[PDB]
DNA sequence: GCTTTTTTTTTTCACAATCCCGGTGCCGAGGCCGCTCAATTGGTCGTAGACAGCTCTAGCACCGCTTAAACGCACGTACGGATTCCGTACGTGCGTTTAAGCGGTGCTAGAGCTGTCTACGACCAATTGAGCGGCCTCGGCACCGGGATTGTGAAAAAAAAAAGCTGCA
DNA sequence: GCTTTTTTTTTTCACAATCCCGGTGCCGAGGCCGCTCAATTGGTCGTAGACAGCTCTAGCACCGCTTAAACGCACGTACGGAATCCGTACGTGCGTTTAAGCGGTGCTAGAGCTGTCTACGACCAATTGAGCGGCCTCGGCACCGGGATTGTGAAAAAAAAAAGCTGCA
């Protein structure tokens, strides 16, 4: 279901690892049960610290 | 055939910056990359020597990638989307 | 005059570019010389299925990436935006990597 | 004859003392009700073997000196020597105990 | 029952001590005592888990060194 | 054999848990191999970050 | 080079912690004993896998081009880190309070054991359909070029500070 | 309160990268199909484990001691964290250099499958002794204590260095 809506959010109708990965590190619960899992072909989140971009305003 | 060259430099600067950003890092020391280098060489070693050992156990002269995944789990790096 | 982005305006480029793809960041044949140049010290004259090289690679990428994001941490910690050794360092030794 | 040592002096003394015993450093029965009022959240009317609370008291006591270990680390990697809520978190997200 | 205030201030310096710990802000005591709460929790449920699936109202130690066992904190002594 | 001699040299002759961590956790290999275990009545080996220590006089 | 004053060095007095004697007391290591239950001996029976032999997957080598990528250097920005500085959150040590710890007594849930009986799962042989491999096609998706949007940064005009006068007094 | 300078925040574009579409082409998802082997049916036979019955263990509750440990306040020192400062390490952008990646081709070790036979391990029934639970003794070890020793500070006292004066060739 999730990789599946990551998909369609994508405009791409087969699901592919990165939609896996994404489904499964944005969901707590699942994100646990694979804590420990290297999805290959998936990457990672989109995630830059705060103290690193520039100061907004 | 041939014994291998010296090339643990071929894990480039440029590499090593791509793969510090992909993890989130803006600013890096010059020191990193060849630290990085002796992690990753000491990762691969600790793989391959465990996935080799599953290879010589099966008394094939050919590591599968069943082996490097039964390794990799061993290890506790469980890797999907190449078998088992 | 010329154009020229202020220090860190493209690594935070780079940043968004790297963590919205998927594709190994390591040159393929060099890894796969350096896999066979280690698989040697411990049997000579061994061959790898091409999928076992890339799921050493893939592993690989994947570890060196975690530990850029716990390496940050701990710079970010010592309040430098700048990751060094020391930083690595002390992932590996409360990963339980190394002691 | 108004003698005091100063601040951290005996901070260091008891650091001695403690890391040469073994005896457990919570007291026994708040640390037994401690178990037994969680205890109550899953299944009620337990009962406990006075050995299955000891070696719970075994492993939390165990579980919390690593956890402060790694916590000094990472205070001192952010050049203090008071270790603060932010280092635990830091030592817990790299184990990964947390996000 | 808010027992955790149990797991005193001296419990918790002297814990830290034995981690070579040197100073301690106030704050600290609290952050512990959440963290040892959260323990307890995987600890404990895992642990009775256990209890439910034998079928008896009496925690022993083995289900809390089989409980501890599944969480990567594998406890000697107790009956390993 | 190594908890033993760590008995011989507290003066006693009966082995105790501390004498199996002692062993255990002062021996570079052993120390590996049991290093996701807990030596329940084991303590741990003293050691006292330099940078706490004081400036010696 | 002298004075003064601030920092650092040195000794000189203290105090928990340690150790070596002695001595004492208690309980659990460590050994004994009388079983019994689990390892051993022996032979039967069925198939797991070393081994030889064939196939043919796919792993390695080799080359020469295209160009994306790596390399090295010029250059200066914003970073790391040293130094300096103040407020207070910490550790030390009083005294008073709290409840843990022990030793022991009293009750009973419930853990754990025994034997009994049968519903349920292993094992088989025959039956057969689902899920395998092989095969084919066609639409999603990768790739590109081109144009619209987005966000960075430089340089030039308004607000908006210190930051240093001017009294003022 | 004045007044100038920095300094901060806002305005005006110019550029460069990123995003988004339609177009084009390629190849792998998707599904059909035919055959095989692994699920299903419909048998029997054995024992795993559910169940009731009982023993007695160890979990629970309560009491009252005697401390050792918690607590709560008083007082200040050293530590964290803000502010300030300087030097250069590391990001950016450029042209030069290097070799990864592309695909193609040829040569073959060795992955992987089959068929043959037998050594070996499960699996019987029978013999039996090593290791189990229980229980008894006595020495190791905890405990005290005291008084000597030493390792570990902290204060106060002496040296050296810092800052301010100075006068002098
Ligand atoms: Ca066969
Ligand atoms: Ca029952
Ligand atoms: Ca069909
Ligand atoms: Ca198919
Ligand atoms: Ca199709
Ligand atoms: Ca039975
Ligand atoms: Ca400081
Ligand atoms: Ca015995
Ligand atoms: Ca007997
Ligand atoms: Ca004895
Ligand atoms: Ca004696
Ligand atoms: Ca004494
Ligand atoms: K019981």
């Amino acid at each position: 279901e999730l990789a599946g809506n990551a998909a369609r959010d994508n405009k791409k109708t087969r699901i592919i690892p990165r939609h896996l990965q994404l489904a499964i590190r944005n969901d707590e619960e699942l994100n646990k049960l694979l804590g420990r899992v290297t999805i290959a072909q998936g990457g990672v989140l989109p995630n830059i610290q705060a103290v690193l971009l520039p100061k907004k305003t | 055939r041939k014994v291998l060259r010296d090339n643990i430099q071929g894990i480039t600067k440029p590499a090593i910056r791509r793969l510090a950003r992909r993890g989130g890092v803006k600013r890096i020391s010059g020191l990193i990359y060849e630290e990085t280098r002796g992690v990753l060489k000491v990762f691969l070693e600790n793989v391959i020597r465990d996935a080799v050992t599953y290879t010589e156990h099966a008394k094939r002269k050919t590591v599968t990638a069943m082996d490097v995944v039964y390794a990799l789990k061993r290890q506790g790096r469980t890797l999907y989307g190449f078998g088992g | 005059k010329p154009h020229r982005y202020r220090p860190g305006t493209v690594a935070l480029r780079e940043i968004r570019r790297y963590q919205k793809s998927t594709e190994l960041l390591i040159r393929k044949l060099p890894f796969q010389r350096l896999v066979r140049e280690i698989a040697q010290d411990f049997k000579t004259d061994l061959r790898f299925q091409s999928s076992a090289v890339m799921a050493l690679q893939e592993a690989c990428e994947a570890y060196l990436v975690g530990l850029f994001e716990d390496t940050n941490l701990c710079a970010i910690h010592a309040k430098r935006v700048t990751i060094m050794p020391k930083d690595i360092q002390l992932a590996r030794r409360i990963r339980g990597e190394r002691a």
